[PDB]
């Protein structure tokens, strides 16, 4: 019995860790949208047509 | 001599037209570069136009 009791504490843990990597995650997506709108830029930036004010 | 002053005053016409030729500052027919080289694709290789001075 004292260690069917103990599984509740061991519950709860593996619930803050899974909250934890919730929020890893909503941070990593919006990373992701960072990482493609920064590597257009980079793209655009690379003509050479470009006047210097666009650059 | 008024042929002559004719044809000098065309001739002047040309570098004029010639000079004003341009688009964000950057000019092909002026051969104030010698190409210019516009994206073609997501890798970044990119359409070369050779420049023809006019």
């Amino acid at each position: 019995s004292a260690t069917a009791n103990s599984m509740n504490a061991v519950k709860d843990s593996l619930q803050r860790g899974q909250s934890t990597i919730d929020v890893a995650l909503a941070a990593g997506d919006t990373i992701t949208d960072l990482l493609g709108k920064m590597k257009e830029k980079a793209l655009a930036a690379s003509d050479t047509s470009l006047n210097t004010a666009s650059f | 001599n008024a042929l002559k002053s004719d044809f000098d005053s065309l001739r002047d016409q040309i570098t004029k037209a010639a000079s004003n030729a341009k688009f964000n500052g950057v000019s092909i027919a002026n051969g104030s570069t010698a190409k210019l080289t516009f994206l073609a694709n997501s890798d970044g290789s990119g359409f070369t136009v050779t420049a023809k001075t006019l």
